[PDB]
RNA sequence: GUGAACGGUGGAGCAACACCUGAAGGAAGGCUUGAUGAGCGUGUUCCCCGCAUACGCGGGG
């Protein structure tokens, strides 16, 4: 669907002058700015520019592959953990508009389902591994890691 | 080709002839060449030209809207539009607590094609009596449709001609007809009026797409409506 | 009647073998489709502009 969202002049909606007592000068700032997007309109970009985005529509079954070239099971364990709170993230989206939301209908490892509704069931060497990775990671590899030659 | 509407939002309404009168009372001790653009004065003398105004004052439920006809009448306005709003914004702001004035701003284009089927068009607040020959004419409605028919016809030719757009000249105009008769005074508390008509319906087979304004004191804010709006009304 | 006259540069021969364009990288941060144009006051002869050339027509407020 193209969902259309548009931008509105806020002084353009003031209606009364209690609402302009905030702004410093009061009325005669907002009058100058007025007379500056007067002079905008006859002939610097402006304000309340209306504009169209394409997204793709929600509720629809999405799929995903995530490879792996033979990995250590730390690293299977670090992407199922990935996967067991993915959905507190979003996938790209606008960030103002809640865009990106998700849940996951299931994890298939080499084929065999492993989620649940409580997060990944199964799994479980590639879990214990990463928790023994977890712990003892340390800074001293990302260091010389990103140590330049 | 295309006119323009420019409104200004006060907050309290004033009336066309009225916001005309404050403007002209307003920027008359400076600016002598913007204040004659705006009353279509002569260019030497305070006497208002005798052709077709092109900057009118027209009806603003918030306050007064402006009537720019064409590129020369679209020119001044925009460059008559921010002096304008000062000088509201600086007489309202010089008495009370002081009033933010909106501005909105349209650029209307015009056009108008032959159809072989009448259409309906209603025309509110417009002034046809200006002499006692009129007087005459209107008391005896045989003799007064056609002046009606007339008057309608030639304030349509005269607004194409003064726009720059060509018309067809084989419009049969009716006038079906009328809602009230009411007066019209220039200046307060003076005795002279010009009888005008409320609420007339008008059918002629053309269509019309933007604001046409037909009568006489078309520039006091008589005799104009958008027929954009009245044409699928709602 | 050219110190002329006459006289084959010929036969055969593979540019071919092997070689990862590849590693890493967020299209995003912000943005009311909401209005705007739809209805609301004046009660009788006062200036000025053209066609005429005044018998009158159109027309500015």
């Amino acid at each position: 669907q193209v969902v259309w969202a548009r931008r509105m002049d806020p002084i353009l909606n003031l209606g009364s002058s209690e609402d302009v007592e905030v702004i410093n000068g009061g009325a005669v700032a907002a009058n100058g700015w007025i007379q500056d997007l007067l002079a905008n309109s006859k002939a610097g970009r402006g304000l309340k520019a209306f504009n169209a985005h394409e997204v793709v529509i929600p509720g629809l079954k999405w799929v995903w592959r995530i490879s792996l070239d033979r990995p250590t099971d730390a690293q299977v364990g670090l992407v199922l953990l990935a996967l067991n709170k993915m959905t507190n993230e979003r996938i790209a989206g606008g960030h103002s508009k809640d865009y990106g939301r998700f849940v996951i209908d299931g994890v298939s490892l080499n084929g065999e389902q492993v989620w649940s509704q409580s997060g990944i069931t199964g799994g479980e060497q590639y879990f214990d591994a990463v928790a023994e990775a977890i712990d003892g990671l340390s800074s001293k590899e990302f260091e010389q890691f990103a140590q330049s030659a | 080709m295309f006119v323009k509407q420019v409104f200004f939002d006060l907050g309290a309404r004033i009336h066309a002839d009225e916001a005309r009168a404050l403007v002209a009372k307003l920027l008359d001790d400076t600016q002598p060449g913007l204040v004659s653009a705006l009353m279509n004065y002569m260019p030497a003398s305070k006497t208002s030209k005798t052709e077709f105004p092109l900057v009118q004052f027209s009806n603003f439920n918030q306050g007064f809207a402006l009537l720019g006809f064409g590129e020369v009448g679209a020119q001044i306005l925009s460059d008559a539009t921010p002096i304008i709003h000062d000088a509201m914004a600086k007489l309202f702001a010089s008495r009370g607590q002081g009033v933010v004035v909106q501005v909105s701003s349209r650029d209307v284009p015009l056009s108008c094609e032959k159809r072989p089927y009448g259409l309906q068009y209603t025309v509110a607040k417009m002034v046809v009596q200006k002499k006692h020959e009129h007087r005459e004419r209107l008391a005896n409605p045989e003799t007064g449709k056609v002046f009606l028919e007339g008057l309608f016809l030639r304030s349509l030719e005269r607004q194409a001609a003064a726009v720059g757009m060509v018309l067809p000249r084989d419009l049969v105009v009716s006038f079906k007809g009328a809602e009230r008769v009411s007066s019209v005074k220039l200046r307060p508390d003076s005795t002279l009026a010009h009888g005008s008509l409320r609420h007339a319906v008008f059918e002629v087979n053309a269509r019309l797409g933007g604001l046409w304004s037909v009568g006489f004191l078309l520039s006091k804010g008589f005799g104009h409506i958008n027929t954009d709006l009245q044409l699928g009304q709602g």
